[PDB]
């Protein structure tokens, strides 16, 4: 039944605050491999 | 049982008062018509809802202690036996 | 690795009660592929067999596929089956009189999970 | 080949603020990108007639990879034939021209940096440098050239991504991506270890012209399917058909050649990895 | 009570404790007793 | 990066992984085989 | 209570002529939730065993699962399987001569129940 | 011929690491039509058994009704069930020490193959 | 949960921690995912074209003076002299770009200016700029030490 002792708490914990998330989702994908130049229509492609 | 411990069916009622309950969530369902079943043939009709139903019972944001707190805002119950 | 699978399964359930008589269960289209048939009782018999078994929409074509006994109350048939023209599967019980033993009457349900002829085309 | 994903019921879709036919078309392109690349570089890692192997990647390997597809020898000097450049120039040092020619090297990355750690690599780039011929490769991390031959870092073979493969795959992720109609014999990174082994790897390939055919169409199909769950639900799926092929070129008759059962343009370079 | 919200979210039902405080007196200033704002929430998931 | 949000509440950035699944093969339906579309999210909360 | 759970299941039948030799008669995906394997025999056999079995699509991974000499007839595999990378269910007979009591060739279907990897999430 | 079948038909999967304890498998609805329960055993077990039973969602219903010792390694429930209010299939490990004979932890493998409550009308 | 020590900085390092963002591997070796670039660009390598990424590694200025002082760092700003890439650094003072990824010398964490942390800040002094709502836990630099 301790009154107002220190609190320790985040700005988390407070019910006031409400959480927003975000609309815009960000693919994890950015490598792109090097097939795409070798590969052609040409007779002296790689590929 | 928690009567009992302190055989009988029991009917509950309650005194409801203003907020007694809180439907948070649109009023609006939803229908969907779906008339491509079977190839199209059949029809399938289905209905959806999203619905918060949540008696009032408020909890307090901070280490402050109140009346309102981890209490059922408006309603108090009424317990009885069936018969 | 290619081929044609049946991509549709149906499951019919029906129950009687377990006393003398033949009952018309499920009913199965040509070239279904019934896969399990199961059978239960349901209560404390005192007396008497079931039979389940094939026969035709009309005529007299019965012929039994599992037999049950009162004690073990519970079988599945051994075997699977395409159907070819014994489109009705059928229960007779020849034995029985009324529940015993118990006061409320004998239930007998069965379970016929079948694939229908229809096929598809996949590769894995 | 194709994928799909199908959505949670709209009620959730826009509770969580997903918007699921544009995420899952984005997801969807990501993964027939990869998928389409995959199948080449399984295809053209598929079973090596004649491979290089050295304990690490360097300039020797290299210089020995392209003096055997230039002249068509093999590891033992089997002499199979020439394998044609991606592109063959011709000019003259003094008088005299002597047709230099230009292949592709696809290295996987731990090879790149066993190349890049490489006393030879080191005084070739310092070569380079205070001649002025490869400027920007020292700038920009990457590999340059070696005898008129770019030299690649194609990247590493897993899960996320498409790169170069290794002796990690495991066969069936292996084989997944192999037609099994164009392949007439089945030899995975597993079993290359395995067969280099009687005498943890990672591959790599010498590409000349026409290494890796393919045929058909190289769009991609997207099918979208809003009447799902009565349309609580939607579908979306992406499709592409195409035959892949590393160019091995068999025969017509029963008359042997030099060709028959040989990669046209592919030279495998094994290297250890770790 | 209906408690329509765009967006569908999981809503924050909220509300105060009534002042009950004793004020000032007289010439006596504000700060001297200042009053308490006490709120209280709760938390309504949706059900699908 | 900066995340301008209107009410400056707490936010909650999302990424979506890689599909790691190997799809369907010729004529087998879209559906003998469904990716599955991995979200993952962080919470960023204000300090003052 | 919420779970994911296989939605799409097929069944394959496939017959064979029940004579020495091997038989690739069911190609599964991976990841496929393979719940009924069952054999019969249409005939009378005289003499052999038939042994299906799970081997690669290639490579010499052969072993059987379920044996069924001449007599019984008919079996069920008594275990259940999730397929990593054994994709071919197949069947050998390694004695078999000419039908036998019957002037009719001897028949042998083997029906497999497979469940498709796909999950979907369901609560209830 | 004209009847209503269970057109609907899921499999659920789950594992568990085979110790002492008690784990909530399978999560059906009121009125599914569960046609296979099949346990299984991955690994060498030592000594224990694990029985497999029906239990409410929230209070203390469990009732075994499939026992397996360690020796078997694998069992199917000989009985087909129809969900009434007992929605969880369970699973309790009362006797099981660290794996045993192998240094890999045992694995214990539940599938289950039901209905849905869910009926249409056909008619052959 | 991924990070490179080394008594020093030299270019081995720099291009250590370049490669295990490119190619996505831990500080043991083992594969975490490729780090997203600050510029992903595309270069041609003859006719070849690949894709390049440009990383921002900011370097404590202390460890700017140990790599200002370390011979490959030397030898590659030699090179990079020869061929005319990069110029006006060593003049101008400064680190230029190594692997495509520009060096930066942040400076150090003090009273006065803001850089880079050292074993030397104190845990409260670190953690007072910590919203510890935004953190799974605490690693001060003292700790890392």
């Amino acid at each position: 039944e301790k009154l107002n002792n220190i609190n320790f708490n985040n700005i988390s914990n407070n019910p006031n605050l409400g959480i927003e998330v975000g609309r815009e989702i960000q693919n994890a994908s950015w490598v792109k491999s090097p097939f795409f130049s070798i590969t052609g229509t040409g007779a002296d492609r790689g590929v | 049982e928690k009567l009992n411990q302190e055989n009988k069916d029991i009917s509950i009622g309650c005194l409801i008062g203003a907020s007694a309950v809180l439907l948070a969530g649109s009023k609006e369902t939803r229908f969907y018509i779906d008339e491509t079943v079977d190839a199209g043939r059949k029809s399938l009709v289905g209905v959806d809802c999203l619905l918060g139903v949540s008696k009032a019972r408020y909890q307090s944001t901070d280490g402050v202690v109140t009346p309102y707190d981890n209490q059922d805002y408006a309603v108090i119950g009424l317990v009885s036996n069936m018969e | 690795m290619k081929q044609k699978v049946h991509s549709v399964s149906y499951l019919a359930k029906a129950e009687f009660e377990y006393k003398n008589g033949v009952y018309d269960l499920v009913a199965l289209p040509t070239g279904a592929e019934v896969i399990k048939i199961s059978l239960e009782v349901v209560g404390l018999p005192t007396a008497g067999h079931v039979s389940v078994g094939f026969k035709d929409e009309s005529k007299k074509n019965y012929s039994s596929i599992l037999t049950l006994p009162v004690n073990e109350t519970s079988g599945v048939v051994t075997k699977d089956y395409t159907v070819k023209s014994d489109k009705i599967v059928a229960a007779e019980v020849k034995d029985a009189l009324a529940e015993g033993s118990d006061g409320r009457p004998v239930k007998c349900v069965l379970r016929a999970l079948y694939f229908l002829p229809s096929v598809i085309e996949v590769e894995y | 080949f194709g994928n799909s994903l199908r959505s949670k019921i709209k009620a959730y879709s826009e509770l969580e603020r997903i918007d699921f036919i544009k995420e899952s078309v984005d997801s969807l392109t990501t993964w027939m990108n990869e998928e389409r690349d995959k199948r080449i570089v399984a295809s053209l890692t598929n079973d090596f007639t004649n491979y290089l192997y050295n304990a690490a990647m360097n300039v020797a390997t290299i210089r020995k990879a392209i003096f055997h597809a230039r002249n068509g020898l093999k590891a033992d000097n089997s002499k199979a034939f020439p394998i044609k450049p991606i592109r063959a120039t011709m000019q003259s040092v003094g008088n005299v021209v002597v047709q230099n020619t230009s292949y592709i090297i696809l290295l996987d990355s731990y090879q790149a940096n066993q190349l890049k750690a490489d006393s030879e690599f080191k005084e070739l780039r310092k070569l380079y440098a205070f001649a002025g011929e490869d400027k920007g490769m020292l700038y920009s991390g990457l590999l340059g050239v070696i005898d008129n031959c770019p030299v690649i870092d194609a990247g590493v073979w897993n899960k996320l991504n498409v790169g170069m493969p290794n002796s990690s795959i495991s066969d069936s992720d292996f084989t997944r991506y192999l037609n099994k109609a164009n392949v007439s014999n089945i030899v995975t990174p597993m079993q290359l270890k395995e067969k280099l082994n009687q005498e943890d790897i990672s591959i790599g390939c010498l590409i000349g012209a026409s290494a890796v055919l393919l045929a058909g169409s190289k769009e991609t199909r997207f099918y979208i399917d809003e009447t799902v769950d009565a349309g609580r639900k939607s579908l979306v799926g992406v499709d592409c058909l195409l035959g892949v092929s590393k160019a091995r070129y068999q025969s017509t008759d029963g008359v042997v050649t030099p060709y028959d059962n040989q990669d046209y343009a592919v030279i495998g370079l094994v290297s250890n990895m770790e | 009570r209906l408690f329509s919200v765009a967006s569908q979210q999981p809503f924050r039902p909220r509300i105060k404790a009534q002042l009950t405080g004793s004020g000032v007196s007289g010439n006596t200033d504000f700060e001297a007793n200042y009053d308490n704002l006490e709120i209280l929430s709760q938390t309504i998931y949706p059900d699908a």
